[PDB]
């Protein structure tokens, strides 16, 4: 619509994460936050023992 | 010294009397156990509020 004058594309998705605690220094976390869709190509994302 | 020295014959017994019963046949059975393990979970935490 001429009044809208633009569009925003919103991509919700499901991410696989590990349960990891924040570091005392910790400039960024090291949680392997990966889009679950990659678990089809790479099986190591979901390995759990 | 060219001479015939010995021989072997392809003779055998006729089993009118069961002197030899030969190989034996019996039934057997084997069992394979396949118990189903429970695997590690995947958790989706959320706010209880």
């Amino acid at each position: 619509n001429p009044i809208e004058g633009g569009v925003v594309q919103v991509l919700p998705y499901i991410a696989v994460m590990k349960d990891v605690y924040h570091e005392v220094s910790g400039v960024k976390m090291d949680n392997e936050e990966v889009n679950m869709v990659e678990a089809y190509r790479d099986p190591s994302i979901l390995d759990d023992e | 010294d060219l001479a015939v020295i010995g021989f072997e014959l392809d003779t055998r017994f006729t089993n009118t009397n069961r002197r030899q019963r030969g190989h034996l046949l019996q039934t057997r059975a084997l069992q394979f156990r396949h118990p189903i393990p429970m695997h590690a979970p995947v958790t989706l935490p959320m706010d209880t509020m």
